[PDB]
């Protein structure tokens, strides 16, 4: 099956939830730039036609694989709707 | 365009109906939060 | 042609965010900056 999928159940308090927020964490990582993401470096996203599954090939993969760690963090309202996409895009270049 | 596939606007099986409806005496009128209207028919309903 | 009241579609869950502690220090700079002069 799908990498730690339990770990992730057990992650959240409700199965839909995990649901909600690696979708919205994958929309993200596009819209913003993909390089929006917190475990780059050593070990990280890969595919095989060369290695380059490192720039854009599947969002959530990401998404999952991040959250599986212990960086992301997501609340019922953790910070406010409007003043989160303005910071996001002032930090995070590639357009 | 490789976007990330928009959020979905109103079904015409939706307004087929609502119209169909209306072909008939009965009003359907869509409501907002408060008993207020909202618009299914974008901006072809309005007159003129 | 609305989205399911059950599901993914639940109230109790429509509404979530999520962050990177990068764009969680971001945000509180931006309180931070709210001290006039
Ligand atoms: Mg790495
Ligand atoms: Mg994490
Ligand atoms: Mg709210
Ligand atoms: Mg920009
Ligand atoms: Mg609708
Ligand atoms: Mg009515
Ligand atoms: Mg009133
Ligand atoms: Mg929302």
């Amino acid at each position: 099956a799908e990498p730690g999928i339990d770990k992730l159940f057990g992650m959240v308090d409700s199965k839909y939830r995990l649901t909600v927020v690696v979708a919205k964490r994958a929309q993200q990582l596009l819209r913003h730039g993909f390089k929006n993401t917190v475990l780059e470096p050593e070990e990280r996203p890969k595919m095989q036609t060369l290695e380059g599954l490192f720039d854009d090939p599947n969002a959530e993969t990401w998404a999952m694989k991040e959250l599986l760690t212990g960086r992301l963090v997501f609340g019922e309202n953790l910070v406010p709707e409007d003043r989160l996409q303005k910071e996001m895009e002032r930090i995070y270049p590639g357009e | 365009k490789g976007e990330d596939v928009p959020e979905p606007s109103v079904p015409e099986s939706f307004r087929v109906l609502v119209k169909e409806l209306q072909a008939l005496a009965l009003d359907v009128q869509t409501l907002d939060e408060k008993d207020n209207p909202v618009d299914i028919f974008e901006g072809l309903a309005s007159k003129r | 042609g609305r989205l399911i009241p059950a599901g993914t579609g639940s109230d109790f869950v429509r509404f979530t965010q999520v962050v990177d502690q990068k764009t969680l220090k971001a945000i509180e700079e931006a309180r931070k900056e709210a001290v006039e002069a």
